[PDB]
């Protein structure tokens, strides 16, 4: 039933939610880590460890 | 007696039975459906990755 133009916008809709709550989730990891250890130690792969 | 000996039937001691409904309990949805199959669609969302 739906359009390519609508699967198009359900995953892109999909999508910038997805990313507001991946980045609220890194705030509440950041907020753990500092609470908890009164550090954090910020990496990726594309990011080096400080 | 003698030929046979006489009797009183009393009432008939009938037991019914029965296997009453527990389970069908946490099945209250009815579907009376005259195509092949039924089909469901499970989709899980993780956002909870930093």
């Amino acid at each position: 039933t739906l359009s390519i133009a609508q699967r198009r916008d359900r995953v892109i809709a999909y999508l910038l939610m997805k990313h507001r709550a991946m980045h609220e989730n890194t705030w509440e990891w950041m907020a753990a880590q500092a609470a908890q250890y009164g550090y954090v130690d910020v990496q990726g792969q594309d990011y080096p460890l400080v | 007696a003698g030929l046979y000996t006489t009797y009183q039937l009393l009432e008939v001691q009938r037991k019914l039975k029965t296997l009453p409904a527990f389970f069908l309990q946490w099945f209250p949805r009815q579907i009376n459906f005259q195509e092949d199959m039924i089909a469901f669609d499970k989709v899980i969302q993780d956002v909870t990755r930093v």
